[PDB]
């Protein structure tokens, strides 16, 4: 069965710009700026060798951004900063001051009684 | 339960952070936790030894570990740093300090003795 | 887990051993010998579309080993708040003195348990 797949949209928000991103799912470019995922055909980005945090999720280790003229890039994601401690057998990491913060957190209770 | 009506030992449970304690809101349909939690910061860094040895007996700290303020042995707590003159009453004795590896060389004070010396003054 | 760790070229840890859990760096796709053994013993034109997941092998195994290379340096600290580094040894000490034994009776039998451990490993 010749080949198909579904159709999906990478986009920031309607409140930044109408600029977008057109991912095909499962089945590579030659068929349809062109970058290949594991994922598929994503047409409509640029690829950068910067890592940022993720901001929409695309699959195999992939995430765009609009940032600044202005347009879609898609990156490799990374994990955070890379950092290490040094170690000895003869260190240790002891603390002098502190803070006092407060995290929200929120967890649903109940829904409304249909009937 | 363990955040509101008492003080759970559970980390990574009710934020982040050691735990102190909690504060419940109404929400519709839900609630909204406010955790209090205590995150340090502002470290240096220190020299450690895991022992110290005075008159061929070991000396374990009951308490706490033997840090650094420069190059001197001195003793205070895991998660505060607020150092103390080692005595007595602040560690125990078990053992031989041969078998006791990587441990380091300091005198201990005691607080008997000055009182004692007290005494032989006169 | 807020950062990533990665562990130091050292690997004295008062005769403790974690070259089985700690990745080599040789490898293409960064792993342990443990891994992979775990990833070794598990074995459409209908609509069906098999969505890959986000994080793929290789980034679970980064986050893996962050995580195990915090609580190898660390304690448990990383947990809290930043990362404060402590040997193994006075580590493995905080941990007996948490369960009622005292510290003195690991560092008197320090090579019996890491033997022990590595025997278990
Ligand atoms: C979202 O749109 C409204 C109306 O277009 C605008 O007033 C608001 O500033 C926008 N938000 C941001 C973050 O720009
Ligand atoms: C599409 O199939 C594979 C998977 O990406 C790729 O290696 C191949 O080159 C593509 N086909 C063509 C004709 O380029
Ligand atoms: C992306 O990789 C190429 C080589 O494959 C390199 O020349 C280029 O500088 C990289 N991009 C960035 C932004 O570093
Ligand atoms: C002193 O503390 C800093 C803070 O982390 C650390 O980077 C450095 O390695 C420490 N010095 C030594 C000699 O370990
Ligand atoms: C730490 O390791 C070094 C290895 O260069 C060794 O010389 C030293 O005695 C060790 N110190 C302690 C306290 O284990």
């Amino acid at each position: 069965p010749c080949s198909f797949g579904g159709v999906s949209v990478i986009t920031p928000g309607t409140n930044t710009s109408n600029q977008v991103a057109v991912l095909y799912q499962g089945v590579n470019c030659t068929e349809v700026n062109v970058f290949q995922t594991r994922a598929g055909c994503l047409i409509g980005a640029e690829h950068v060798n910067n890592s940022y945090e993720c901001d929409i999720p695309i699959g195999a280790g992939i995430c765009a951004s609009y940032q600044t003229s202005q347009s879609i890039i898609a990156y490799t994601m990374s994990l955070g900063a890379e950092n290490s401690v040094a170690y000895s057998n003869n260190s240790i990491a002891i603390p002098t001051n502190f803070t006092i913060s407060v995290t929200t957190e929120i967890l649903p209770v109940s829904m409304t009684k249909t009937s | 339960s363990e955040c509101v009506l008492g003080q759970s030992k559970r980390v990574d449970f009710c934020g982040k952070g050691y735990h102190l304690m909690s504060f419940p809101q109404s929400a519709p349909h839900g609630v909204v936790f406010l955790h209090v939690t205590y995150v340090p910061a502002q470290e240096k860094n220190f020299t450690t030894a895991p022992a110290i040895c005075h008159d061929g007996k070991a000396h374990f700290p009951r308490e706490g570990v033997f840090v650094s303020n420069g190059t001197h042995w001195f003793v205070t707590q895991r998660n505060f740093y607020e150092p103390q003159i080692i005595t007595t009453d602040n560690t125990f004795v078990s053992g031989n300090c041969d078998v006791v590896i990587g441990i380091v060389n300091n005198t201990v004070y005691d607080p008997l003795q000055p009182e004692l010396d007290s005494f032989k003054e006169e | 887990v807020k950062q990533i760790y990665k562990t130091p070229p050292i690997k004295d840890f008062g005769g403790f051993n974690f070259s089985q859990i700690l990745p080599d760096p040789s490898k293409p796709s960064k792993r342990s010998f443990i891994e992979d053994l775990l990833f070794n013993k598990v074995t459409k034109f209908n609509g069906l579309t098999v969505l890959p997941p986000l994080l793929t092998d290789e980034m679970i195994a980064q986050y893996t080993s962050a995580l195990l290379a915090g609580t190898i340096t660390s304690g448990w600290t990383f947990g809290a708040g930043a990362a404060l580094q402590i040997p193994f040894a006075m580590q493995m000490a905080y941990r007996f003195n948490g369960i009622g034994v005292t510290q003195n009776v690991l560092y008197e039998n320090q090579k019996l348990i890491a033997n022990q451990f590595n025997s278990a490993i």
